[PDB]
């Protein structure tokens, strides 16, 4: 059991992870923990653009972008963070370009921009040509550029290191984050990285649904880890389901049909989208389009696919994991899709995701580096890997009559038939009983390798545990919120009740085992200028 | 431990392996044959002895084999030179390959016919 | 509206980043080849003064100039080691001198690197042909050719 | 910076240019030898002596010898570099190749330059 | 676009232009000389033929021009070599140029007189 | 680059060859039949009517001259104090070596027994 003495330790190597690594790379002694190679990250799947108000092809300021992003999130986004993100978004795109990213160029040679979705001129007038793109492959170029710069500045990557938990040391002023306990897939040896700051950039969690659009390696482990350490999770019941979903499997079809004449013809031989929602043809918000298609099916083939998660770890603007509504864990940061800085609110606007990861990954990296400069090592408890070693040993040495594949398949099938684009009360209660049964079946499973060199059923079972926890969180939160706002949509209560639910919901883990209860607290929504209206 | 397995890739790969084999063939032949020709600074009888032992049917079929080797090497080397010097070369790789297969078959059946009629009238 | 950006691509085979303004200028050839080509032009010129001007004098001005020259004259001159070595040195020094000079001339009149490459190849071919032909004629000459 | 700088570029170019020349040289040699009048069945010392009484064929054969030997020696240098695992093996194989190539070039050049028709 | 400009600089500039031109002239002539001399390995009669065609008045004027080319190239090359080796060379440039102008004049008129006598007596 | 390594290796290999070449030459010249007291133009002419001795003498000439020239290059590099002296001495060495190789090669290649 090795032990590394370090400083800012980043857990993730996607866009947010590698942005934080190029920021806090020179400033401190940084390590990056990845469970893939830095270039196999979901970010690379991003086909669309990255929108920032550079005003090259047309003229547009950042307040228009802020209004677009606040109205898209159905008035649940913290407008403080929305403003900060747009203002820093201009410079984030420019900094990517100056790091070497091959954007598409204008006849004059600045950077080309093209239109995208609901990015309108001023408060709903005309599209703006806002989204900066590289090619049919934008996330791949962002990923490659960030990796090339981490190679340039000689960052220390720890590739295929499954970070399994963090060590929280308790002090008279509260708990403080000390180290990360990782499991080297290549050798089976548990490592303990001692740090002063800790950045979590572990991406989203869509693999708890049968038909999804996320990588096979997007299970949700930042969320699961900080949810097991007692810290809360913010509004996890807000999943964006994309309309174009290749009804067979789930692959996204934003390849070509997006910026062309996609005739959404469905039913038997009919067109429907204006029969349902006129005043706009098919560039309506993704959640509205998906609800329309699904309620149409309830009366090339496509079908909605779980695409994005708007919840995650609650965070300030500077990237700090706030414990409850106003406290803060010292030495713990979050960035990317796992973090909930409350920028997308109840629905995410296209091309704001790569923007978000750039802006807030940079901020979290700077903040963690400067914290590691100011403060010092606090302490660490006795041999902090006891829980992880006992966990792995218990999983390994046992035999049961259940298989991870069947448990995971049943979880995904129930979560897809019940807690999906349309969800009801008895529906969500069936999902809860199913998840409790699967949680008590997960206690007796087997792995068939018992080796220690490249063990994959082991980590497959561990990830199944994480998925079960997050599925419980999602279903209980969505059963709590009795309204239909954004990606969330209930058939019992079908309109936006703004008198009680304009507030983030937060979930705290009471127990420590799998089958436990969850306490649901609330959190107010920061409001500056854009009061609700529709 | 050493596994043995065939890659089964492009046809340019088999062109390259034939190129290498035929080139080495010509090199070794050239060593031997420059020696036996250098035998001409010794005696007309020495030279006649040796090259008369080079007029047997075994060495005749070997002459045919060496003609094949040199002809294929020349054609494929033209293809390689074109790929390297011509800017639109790498696009027409397989076109050139089929063309030189055709040229090789034509010229080689002609050359075997001629050498064969010589060997027939000589016996 | 703004001013369209200038294209930096000279030709297809030329990386524009090679003529970047802030790019470090580092040597683009065999090290110490230019020093020795320079020194060769100087030394071979010193030798060629005597060789070439003595050749011209003896040919044009000595007895009856060109109006005495024929095969028997050549065959009498090349029966002497002095004139054989003189003409071999003249051929080799003069061809290498001229070929290096035309290397310089091509290098500073050719605008494209492809033109420079193919003109240097033609030059090397022509110089090699003349050197092997002259060397063959000198080495393998026999007055009793008919 | 493992060897002489710009040596590989010029070895590459030499293989290309010597190939262009060797097309004509080697294939004309093979044609005129094997399929002109009686092929091998006409070849003897008198044939060689009346062929080498011509500047055309003398220069043809010397160019063929030199181009073919330098071409083959460079190609086998590449083959050795791709198949030899130990550095000592690569060293001694390149030395054996250099020795055999030098010996063959020396012998062929001697024979061409010094050949006299009237030997006995 | 292209403009036609005479720069009108040092006399060393015109020395260099003449050096370059005469050197290339000698190079091309030498290509031809070596071929027509290679003709000496085929027969006496072929060589005699081609050189008898090189003994005309036009080619006599051309041989005078070639004498001029070789002479100027040699003299200015001596000047260039001295500039490069002798450490007081660059000072006395433009006096070397007058010296070699005078030398070219005397040697060239002597040579053209001898060659003209040879061409007259025929 | 890598010129000194190959000059070093050349001295070693040319030494191995020159053992046989130079010592066989000295033996056959000085202590075979009458030593020097048999040597004359006819002796040289009947020795150089043999491919064996012709190639022997040309290999001896070239190997010995390149060996000695490299050795004297080393000696000059170790004894010359000024860079101008080193330059002009290496140039004199190169000139003398080239002249000797040219003259010896000419004599070997062009020698004819029937001269008078
Ligand atoms: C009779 C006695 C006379 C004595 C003769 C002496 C022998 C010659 C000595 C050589 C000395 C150099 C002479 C010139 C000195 C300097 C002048 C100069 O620099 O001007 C350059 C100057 C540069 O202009 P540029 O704007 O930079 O280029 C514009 C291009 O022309 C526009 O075209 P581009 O931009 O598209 O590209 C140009 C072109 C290349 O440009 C050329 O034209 C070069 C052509 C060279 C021929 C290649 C032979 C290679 C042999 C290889 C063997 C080893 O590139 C190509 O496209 C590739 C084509 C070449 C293919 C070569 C391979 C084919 C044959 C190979 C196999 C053959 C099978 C048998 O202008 C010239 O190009 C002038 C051309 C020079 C012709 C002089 C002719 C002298 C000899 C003719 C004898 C009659
Ligand atoms: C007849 C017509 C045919 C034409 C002939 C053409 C002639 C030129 C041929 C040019 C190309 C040659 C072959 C090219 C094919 C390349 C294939 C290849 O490289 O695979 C290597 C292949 C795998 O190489 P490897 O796995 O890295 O090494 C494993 C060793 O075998 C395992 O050995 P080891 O691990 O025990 O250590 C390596 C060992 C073995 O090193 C060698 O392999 C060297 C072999 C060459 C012999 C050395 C001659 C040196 C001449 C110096 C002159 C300057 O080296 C030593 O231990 C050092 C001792 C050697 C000292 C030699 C010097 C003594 C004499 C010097 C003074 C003389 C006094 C008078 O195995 C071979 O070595 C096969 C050898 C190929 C035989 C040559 C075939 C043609 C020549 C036969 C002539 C009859
Ligand atoms: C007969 C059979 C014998 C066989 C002969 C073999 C032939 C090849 C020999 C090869 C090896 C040579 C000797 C090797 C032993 C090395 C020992 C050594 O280096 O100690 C140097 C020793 C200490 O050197 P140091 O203390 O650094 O310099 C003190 C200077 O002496 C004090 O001088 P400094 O401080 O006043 O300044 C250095 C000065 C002195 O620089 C020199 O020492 C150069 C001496 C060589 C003469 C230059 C010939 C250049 C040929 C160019 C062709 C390309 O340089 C200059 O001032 C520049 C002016 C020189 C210009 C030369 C060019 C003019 C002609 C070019 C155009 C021709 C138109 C036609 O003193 C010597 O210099 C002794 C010289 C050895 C005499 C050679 C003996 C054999 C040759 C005699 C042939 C009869
Ligand atoms: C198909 C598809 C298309 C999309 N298109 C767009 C688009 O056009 N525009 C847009 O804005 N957004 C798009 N998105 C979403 C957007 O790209 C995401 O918000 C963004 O990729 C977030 O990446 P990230 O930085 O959170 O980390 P990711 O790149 O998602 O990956 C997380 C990283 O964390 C590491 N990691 C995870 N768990 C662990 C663990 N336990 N231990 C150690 N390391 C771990 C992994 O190595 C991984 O590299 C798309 C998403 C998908 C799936
Ligand atoms: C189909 C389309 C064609 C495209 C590709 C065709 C590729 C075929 C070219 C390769 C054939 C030749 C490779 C090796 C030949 C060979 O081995 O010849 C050697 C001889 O080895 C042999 O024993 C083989 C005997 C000849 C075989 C008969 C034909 C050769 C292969 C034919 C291929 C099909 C055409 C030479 O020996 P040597 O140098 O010592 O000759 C000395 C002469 N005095
Ligand atoms: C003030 C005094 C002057 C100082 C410096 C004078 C320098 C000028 C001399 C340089 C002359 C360069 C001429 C080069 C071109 C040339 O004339 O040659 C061509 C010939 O062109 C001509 O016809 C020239 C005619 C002869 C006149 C040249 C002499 C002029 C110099 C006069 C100096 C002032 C008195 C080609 O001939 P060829 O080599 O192909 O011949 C082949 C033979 N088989
Ligand atoms: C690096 C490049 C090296 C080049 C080496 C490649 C050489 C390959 C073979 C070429 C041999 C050339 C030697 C010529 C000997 C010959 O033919 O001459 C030998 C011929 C005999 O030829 P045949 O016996 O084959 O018929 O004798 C004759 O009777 C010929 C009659 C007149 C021919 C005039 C040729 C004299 C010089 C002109 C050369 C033409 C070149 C023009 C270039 C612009
Ligand atoms: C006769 C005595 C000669 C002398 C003293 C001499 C001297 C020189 C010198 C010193 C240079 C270098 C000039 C420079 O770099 O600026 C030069 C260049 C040159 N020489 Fe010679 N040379 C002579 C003969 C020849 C011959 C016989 C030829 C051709 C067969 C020739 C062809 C050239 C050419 C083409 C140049 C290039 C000119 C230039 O680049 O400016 N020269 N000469
Ligand atoms: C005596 C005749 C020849 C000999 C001894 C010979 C030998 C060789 C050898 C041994 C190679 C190495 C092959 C390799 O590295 O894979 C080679 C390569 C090559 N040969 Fe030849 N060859 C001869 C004739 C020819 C001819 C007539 C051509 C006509 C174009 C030619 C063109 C080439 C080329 C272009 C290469 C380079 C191949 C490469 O780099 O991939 N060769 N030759
Ligand atoms: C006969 C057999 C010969 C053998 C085995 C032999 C061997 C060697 C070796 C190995 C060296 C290198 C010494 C060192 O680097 O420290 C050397 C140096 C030298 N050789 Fe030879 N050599 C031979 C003949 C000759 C001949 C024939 C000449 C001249 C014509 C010659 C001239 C020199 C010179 C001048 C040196 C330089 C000495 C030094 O730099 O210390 N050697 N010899």
């Amino acid at each position: 059991i090795q032990e590394h003495r370090y400083d800012v330790v980043i857990v993730g190597a996607g866009g947010a992870g590698m942005r934080a690594a190029v920021e806090a790379g020179p400033r401190a002694r940084t390590a990056v923990l990845t469970k893939l190679y830095p270039t196999r990250s979901h970010t690379g799947a991003a086909q669309g653009g990255m929108c920032a108000a550079l005003a090259n092809v047309e003229e547009d300021n950042w307040e228009w972008h802020t209004f677009d992003t606040v109205k898209g999130g159905d008035y649940l986004a913290d407008q403080d963070a929305v403003e900060i993100m747009c203002k820093e978004a201009i410079d984030a795109v420019l900094d990517l370009e100056k790091m070497g990213m091959p954007f598409n160029r204008t006849p004059e040679g600045r950077i080309d921009q093209r239109r995208f979705g609901g990015h309108t001129r001023d408060h709903g007038k005309a599209p703006v040509r806002r989204a900066c793109y590289a090619a049919d492959r934008t996330g791949h170029m962002i990923l490659q550029t960030l990796y090339q710069n981490c190679v340039k500045h000689d960052v220390e990557f720890f590739n295929e290191f499954y970070a399994l938990d963090i060590a929280l040391t308790e002090t008279p002023a509260g708990p403080v984050a000390t180290g990360v306990i990782a499991y080297e897939l290549a050798t089976g040896d548990i490592h303990v990285f001692h740090a002063k700051a800790i950045v979590f950039a572990t991406g989203g969690s869509g693999r708890m649904y049968k038909t999804t659009s996320n990588a096979h390696t997007l299970t949700g482990d930042g969320l699961g880890i900080v949810f097991r350490k007692g810290l809360p999770l913010e509004d996890m019941e807000f999943h964006q389901f994309h309309p174009t979903g290749l009804a067979g499997l789930g692959i996204l079809i934003s390849e070509a049909v997006r910026g062309e004449g996609g005739r959404l013809l469905n039913g038997e031989g009919e067109r429907f989208m204006e029969r349902y929602a006129p005043t706009i043809v098919d560039l309506a918000p993704r959640d509205i389009v998906a609800r329309s298609m699904v309620l149409e099916v309830l009366e090339v083939p496509v079908y909605p696919t779980c695409h994005y998660v708007m919840g995650g770890i609650p965070t300030t603007v500077n990237g700090q994991v706030l414990r409850d509504n106003t406290n803060v864990i010292p030495g713990l940061y979050a960035a990317g899709e796992c973090a909930c800085v409350s920028v997308h609110g109840a629905n995410r606007l296209g091309t704001n995701s790569l923007l978000d990861i750039n802006v807030f990954g940079r901020r979290a990296g700077i903040a963690a580096a400067e914290y590691a400069q100011n403060h010092n090592f606090v302490d660490m408890p006795e041999n902090p890997a006891e829980m992880v070693v006992g966990w792995v040993g218990d999983i390994l040495s046992e035999h049961g009559n259940e298989r991870v594949a069947d448990i995971r398949g049943a979880l995904q099938q129930s979560m897809d038939n019940n807690a999906a684009v349309f969800r009801t009360e008895e529906t969500l209660k069936q999902a809860l009983t199913d998840i409790h049964a699967l949680k008590e079946r997960y206690s007796r499973i087997t792995v068939h390798d018992k080796g220690k060199r490249y063990n994959s059923d082991l980590l497959e079972a561990i990830e199944l545990g994480f998925l079960l926890e997050l599925a419980e969180v999602t279903v209980v939160g969505a059963l709590n919120r009795k309204e239909s706002r954004g990606g969330h949509a209930r058939e019992d209560y079908p309109n936006r009740d703004d008198t009680n639910y304009m507030r983030h919901t937060m979930a705290y883990k009471q127990g420590t085992d799998l089958l436990s209860d969850i306490r649901l607290d609330y959190k107010p929504v920061v409001q500056t200028r854009y009061e609700p209206m529709e | 431990t050493r596994r043995r397995t065939l890659y089964r890739g492009d046809p340019g790969m088999w062109s390259w392996v034939l190129h290498r084999i035929t080139g080495a063939t010509i090199f070794f032949f050239l060593f031997v044959h420059v020696l036996d020709t250098a035998l001409v600074r010794v005696s007309p009888q020495a030279y006649n002895e040796v090259i008369e032992t080079y007029k047997t049917p075994i060495v005749g079929l070997m002459e045919i084999g060496l003609v094949a080797a040199v002809l294929f090497h020349a054609l494929n080397g033209i293809r390689v030179i074109l790929i390297d010097f011509w800017a639109k070369g790498p696009r027409y790789q397989r076109q050139m390959l089929a063309v030189i297969a055709g040229l090789f078959l034509v010229i080689f059946i002609a050359a075997v016919g001629v050498i064969g009629m010589h060997m027939v009238e000589r016996f | 509206l703004g001013r369209p950006a200038p294209v930096m691509e000279r030709e297809h085979d030329r990386p524009a980043a090679l003529d970047h303004p802030r790019a470090p200028r580092k040597p683009r050839g065999i090290p110490y080849f230019e020093k020795y080509a320079w020194l060769f032009m100087r030394f071979s010129g010193i030798a060629l003064v005597f060789l070439a001007l003595g050749h011209l004098f003896i040919m044009l001005m000595w007895q009856d100039g060109v109006y005495r020259i024929d095969f028997n004259y050549v065959a009498e001159r090349w029966a002497s080691p002095f004139w054989q070595i003189w003409d071999m040195a003249l051929l080799w020094l003069a061809m290498i001198h001229g070929a290096n000079g035309m290397r310089t001339i091509i290098g500073d009149y050719a605008r494209k690197n492809v033109t420079k490459f193919w003109l240097n190849s033609l030059l090397l071919l022509a110089t090699g042909f003349t050197l092997v032909l002259g060397s063959y004629v000198l080495v393998t000459f026999d007055a009793n050719i008919s």
